[PDB]
């Protein structure tokens, strides 16, 4: 269970959740705790997703507005001028 | 201009049985829709002359009527979404798909156009318009013997097709392209160049499954080179697109790395542009942060000095992508690599950035720290003096009292274990 960034709706969830779980079972394994993580993301409901998918949202639109040639980037609609 | 002329006149002289008359109306409203890059596309849609300005894409009798109205529609298209949903729901797309076989040039440019403008409006457009069939004629169109032009505009449209992320292109379509991106990689026109990378560089960005298409078509080897492309707006592209690659699974990443990428990367950390450097370096942030094979990949490309180089006197935007790189590598590094990351002075720079006010960075590099104290079991007071000699335990005592939870209780935590 690797973290790239930017990171997804699942992986800036289990941020959190990593470092509580670390603590509150000291004798857990690293693998064991994205393990379960992993699992325990599926009961999570839309609602208490929604945060999650937004800052992931967010993270992706920052790391789209900070292309080193953002400015020089193919436009989705175009004019036929004259 | 708008206020200068009658529109319902134009309107009217549109729905004239003379061909003259016609094609005079048609005209105007191209030059009222593409005299200037605001132009009254609202006005001529409550004018009532979409209706025909589609009917006149069918006159295959009139090529140049068919002409000046797919330009009127490409303009008109080119707007909001709302005035784009407007060209679709007048029914136009299929018949700028029978356009695309015009013996006319221009007719079939034009409707390339229009047809793009409607398919980057977003993902419901760019599978309707795929659906019926955009893909074939359009990739059909890529051949030596098309105009630099028309191709260029082709490409534009193939970015398009794989712009949307929610949900991403279907994955027949993304298969088609990737064959003639293979070919457009190769091209010598910037335009053309530069905007195939930035094609793959959406479909990298679409997830791991799109990543694996990307991968599979054989297109990889041929775009990590372009990272020491001579035009930097190439680099700069291929950059980003095979950075979206590492970004997923191990295997995926070793798919670059096989590709010898960090070879590129001595000159891409020493580019002048800062922002390449800080580019770079979130790529290899991204590296550290997967398996040991991949550390010790960028460890043996003699990149971990130059890392640890920007990471002391470099820009704060590339600081704190070391800062991630760096302590992504402890988390993931062997005790030896680890071991290796302090043999070059990494520990002075990276304390150094304890006094930093992003609050994430200062909680990077103490999480960091801590897995550095905690591999180096019996070694552990020797680097706590190395933390103390360059003043990293004043700067970790002073984050006892950080406002941020999670800074300020790790902070007193390091020092009871190892202080």
């Amino acid at each position: 269970d690797r973290v790239k960034r930017p990171m997804n709706a699942f992986m800036v969830w289990s941020r959190g959740q990593r470092r509580k779980m670390a603590q509150e079972n000291p004798k857990m394994h690293n693998s064991e705790i994205s393990k379960r993580l992993g699992a325990e993301w599926k009961l999570l409901s839309e609602t208490e997703k929604r945060p999650f998918i937004d800052e992931a949202k967010r993270l992706r639109a920052l790391h789209m507005k900070e292309h080193p040639d953002y400015k020089y980037r193919p436009r989705r609609k175009t004019k036929t001028l004259m | 201009r708008v206020q200068n002329t009658s529109l319902e006149a134009i309107v009217q002289n549109a729905s004239s049985d003379n061909q003259g008359i016609q094609l005079s109306a048609v005209q105007a409203a191209r030059k009222l829709l593409s005299s200037d890059r605001n132009p009254p596309i609202d006005d001529l849609i409550k004018s009532g002359i979409l209706p025909i300005l589609v009917h006149c894409l069918e006159r295959d009798d009139n090529p140049s009527l068919q002409f000046e109205a797919a330009w009127a529609l490409t303009n008109i298209a080119s707007g909001t979404s709302e005035q784009t949903q407007a060209v679709v729901q007048s029914n136009a797309v299929p018949l700028f798909l029978r356009l695309l076989h015009s013996p006319h040039q221009n007719v079939c440019e034009q409707a390339v156009w229009a047809l793009g403008n409607i398919i980057g409006d977003g993902p419901q457009c760019r599978d309707y318009v795929i659906s019926l069939g955009v893909v074939k004629p359009l990739l059909s169109f890529i051949s030596p013997s098309i105009p630099i032009t028309f191709l260029r505009n082709v490409t534009w449209v193939m970015v398009n097709l794989c712009r949307h992320k929610d949900p991403p292109p279907p994955m027949e379509t993304i298969q088609e392209i990737l064959p003639a991106l293979c070919v457009l990689i190769h091209h010598t026109d910037v335009n053309i160049l530069v905007d195939t990378v930035w094609a793959l560089s959406y479909l990298t960005d679409a997830g791991n499954e799109q990543i694996q298409m990307v991968i599979d078509s054989g297109i990889v080897p041929h775009l990590v080179p372009l990272l020491s492309h001579q035009e930097v707006k190439v680099q700069t592209a291929a950059l980003r697109a095979v950075g979206n690659i590492v970004t997923g699974t191990d295997e995926q990443t070793q798919v670059v790395l096989n590709c010898d990428a960090l070879s590129h990367f001595p000159a891409l950390l020493t580019h002048p542009k800062e922002k390449i450097n800080k580019e770079a370096v979130w790529f290899l942030s991204n590296i550290t942060a997967g398996n040991q094979q991949q550390v010790q990949a960028v460890i043996d490309a003699n990149l971990v000095p130059m890392i640890i180089h920007l990471l002391d006197k470099g820009d704060f935007g590339t600081q704190k992508e070391a800062a991630w790189a760096i302590s992504n590598l402890t988390i993931s590094g062997r005790k030896d690599q680890v071991a290796y990351l302090i043999q070059q002075n990494v520990i002075p720079p990276f304390c150094n950035l304890l006094t930093v006010k992003d609050a994430q960075v200062v909680q990077v590099v103490l999480d960091g720290l801590s897995n550095i104290l905690k591999m180096a079991e019996d070694e552990a007071e020797t680097i706590g003096n190395l933390i103390e000699e360059c003043g990293g335990l004043e700067k970790i005592e002073q984050l006892q009292n950080h406002e941020n939870e999670d800074i300020y209780k790790l902070a007193y935590e390091i020092i009871d274990q190892f202080f």
